[PDB]
């Protein structure tokens, strides 16, 4: 059983958004279905409630009235409509199954609303040099909004990666590290690549990350 | 709507030593078919919550035994018969009796390991950062318990305030570390007008705060 | 004694 969440992204305030969730592994006709979110620092408020067949849609009162729910059984996917949106409605949407005992989550969209426009990453190497473990990096510098995926040889690498949170600079602009720690005796020998992925600004980075 | 208060909020435990999570209800939560609608939630990080128990006490699936539950009316409880390093995270617990449904504040779940000193290292610019004019250091921080760390930069033996910011991971759900990366940001012409940079770490692993510093060039 | 009826729309009422 899998919940696939898309749709999220950065929206102006009092502008739109549609998130979608496809659904595999149930007979989806016979759920009802329901969206929770998460507030950035917060915990998890429940948001919408959808019969089996749509002809049923309940919402929180903070959304009533700016939320419009969906649902397309021959496609086994439900959608949320996101009117008029304030601040307070940032955070991670989640599909999930069978309330109230939502058995079953998505991975979950982010929704960013804020005025700032979309800006691509910078992407620079932490370069090692000169005990026995050598650390490198990758910094991807001036980006907005979230997320960025960082991995490292294309997954082959994971033990000893480390990808930092984002911070907010005073720029309004979001920048991450991530680093690896690695035998230094391998440094002429491995290649190290870190592959940064920023959907929102559809930029791909896989930069080779060598000494000196 | 029905408040649910969890309690303790952060729950530092000693690896293998049991643990109980509280959710205080503000009704009675049960439901007029007389069942209780009580669930728990693990939210792992990076990762999204999966449900580990549903109407009081019963366990899904793919929950691994040592996770149970407890309660009625106003109290229940989540309890872990002997928490590993893999059970960090934030733990809610959700009630669906009333509505809407609504979950308690999350209580997170910290392993309580001994001490490790950071591994510190410090990055200089890249050329490419430069060519476009500014310039961000990088001082790393990496497998160092506990979280508590004071980094500071110095150029040219010149307290620095302002200019930089810090960042620091969840805890590892292996070795139970943390790793810290703080950044320093300067202007190309600044950069270019210092030779020694330096970042000062002090953690309770370490005696005497070690300092990583780099020459321009 | 009832038996089992989860609740997944809000109470008349409201």
């Amino acid at each position: 059983v899998q919940l696939v969440e898309s749709g999220g992204g950065l929206v102006k305030p009092g502008g739109s958004l549609r998130l979608s969730c496809v659904s595999s592994g149930f007979t989806f006709s016979n759920y009802w279905m329901s969206w929770v979110r998460q507030a950035p620092g917060g915990g998890l408020e429940w948001v919408a409630n959808i019969n089996q067949d749509g002809s049923e849609k309940y919402y929180v009162d903070s959304v009533k009235g700016r939320f419009t729910s969906s649902r397309d059984n021959t496609k086994n996917s439900l959608f949320l409509q996101l009117n008029s949106l304030r601040a307070e409605d940032t955070g991670i949407y989640y599909c999930t199954r069978d309330p109230p005992y939502f058995d079953n989550w998505g991975q979950g969209t982010l929704v960013t609303v804020s005025s700032a426009s979309t800006k691509g990453p910078s992407v620079f190497p932490l370069a090692p040099s000169s005990g026995g473990t050598a650390a490198l990096g990758c910094l991807v510098k001036d980006y907005f909004p979230e997320p960025v995926t960082v991995s490292w040889n294309s997954g082959a690498l994971t033990s000893g990666v480390h990808t930092f949170p984002a911070v907010l600079q005073s720029s309004g602009l979001y920048s991450l590290s991530s680093v690896v720690t690695v035998p230094s005796s391998s440094l002429g020998t491995q290649t190290y690549i870190c592959n940064v992925n920023h959907k929102p600004s559809n930029t791909k980075v896989d930069k080779k990350v060598e000494p000196k | 709507d029905v408040v649910l208060t969890q309690s303790p909020l952060s729950l530092p435990v000693i690896l293998g030593q049991p643990a109980s999570i509280s959710c205080r209800s503000s009704q009675s939560l049960v439901y007029s078919d007389g069942r209780t609608y009580l669930n728990w939630f693990q939210q792992r990080p990076g990762q999204s919550p999966r449900r580990l128990i549903y109407k009081i006490s019963k366990r899904d699936s793919g929950v691994p035994e040592r996770f149970s539950g407890s309660g009625s009316g106003t109290d229940f409880t989540l309890e872990i018969s002997r928490v590993e390093a893999e059970d960090v995270g934030i733990y809610y617990c959700m009630q669906g009796s009333h509505w809407p449904v609504t979950f308690g504040q999350g209580t997170k779940v910290e392993i309580k390991r001994t001490v490790a000193a950071p591994s510190v290292f410090i990055f200089p610019p890249s050329d490419e950062q430069l060519k476009s004019g500014t310039a961000s250091v990088v001082c790393l921080l990496n497998n160092f318990y506990p979280r508590e760390a004071k980094v500071q930069w110095k150029v040219d033996n010149a307290l620095q305030s302002g200019n930089s910011q810090e960042s620091v991971t969840e805890q590892d759900s292996k070795d139970s570390t943390y790793s810290l990366s703080s950044t320093l940001t300067l202007s190309k012409a600044d950069y270019e007008k210092h030779k020694v940079y330096a970042c000062e770490v002090t953690h309770q692993g370490l005696s005497s705060p070690v300092t990583k510093s780099f020459n321009r060039g | 004694s009832s038996s089992g009826s989860p609740p997944r729309r809000p109470p008349p009422g409201r």
